[PDB]
């Protein structure tokens, strides 16, 4: 998969999420916003 | 109108609370008995056409109050709410009772933040 | 978990969206009527039931 080797913000942030809702879904994107949820909360 | 859409309820004192609507019913038919009253014993034209005139303008303040002439007021010259005047704004039938309502098995508290805590689901205490 | 995918899996196949939760809430309610005696379970309730069994058939 694509490697993303920058530094991440709000709007890649967002295009990531919008990414994953073309080709997996509602809830598997809910679930990466919910992984990067707890990445960011715990960094 | 019916009197269920008109009440007249009892508070705990022994006051009661009325509508309205019952003051201005009360005023046309007050002035429909002395018309008949005074068309009864031929009064002079100058007391029957001032009843007439003050029958015609208890119709209008049943139906539309303040839209021709003075605005009827009731005990601390506040105007008294008319036919049209349950139904005509946003304190009305259409916009209080019928877009949007009140309804049972609801409540509501403030919000707290949820970490550890999932998607599509919510605290309820 | 999975009744989300499940959910997810069901609105993608269907037609039309409003269709498919009319028939999930027929289903349900068939599932409801046939299972009117005591012995169950309350980790399955009949729309729960009605999607598994809905998203099974869609394979």
């Amino acid at each position: 998969m694509t490697f993303y080797n920058y530094t991440i913000d709000k709007g890649r942030l967002k295009k990531l999420i919008a990414l994953a809702y073309r080709r997996y879904g509602s809830a598997r994107c809910s679930q990466l916003a919910d992984e990067l949820k707890e990445l960011g909360f715990r960094f | 109108i019916p009197p269920d859409l008109r009440p007249m309820v009892q508070l705990d004192g022994g006051r009661f609370a009325t509508s309205d609507l019952n003051d201005l019913y009360r005023r046309v038919i007050n002035r429909n008995n002395r018309l008949a009253r005074l068309q009864e014993i031929l009064a002079p034209e100058i007391i029957v056409r001032n009843e007439k005139r003050m029958l015609q303008e208890a119709v209008d303040a049943l139906i539309d109050n303040g839209r021709r002439g003075r605005t009827v007021v009731g005990a601390n010259n506040r105007a008294l709410k008319s036919l049209s005047d349950i139904i005509e704004g946003k304190q009305g039938r259409f916009r209080q009772n019928l877009l949007g309502k009140r309804v049972d098995y609801s409540g509501r508290s403030v919000i707290v933040v949820g970490p550890n805590l999932k998607i599509y689901q919510c605290g309820l205490p | 978990n999975h009744i989300i995918y499940r959910s997810e899996e069901l609105l993608g196949a269907a037609s039309n969206r409003y269709n498919i939760t009319v028939r999930v809430a027929k289903r349900a309610k068939e599932n409801r009527s046939e299972d009117f005696d005591s012995i169950d379970d309350p980790n399955m309730k009949p729309a729960i039931r009605a999607i598994i069994e809905m998203s099974d058939e869609l394979t």
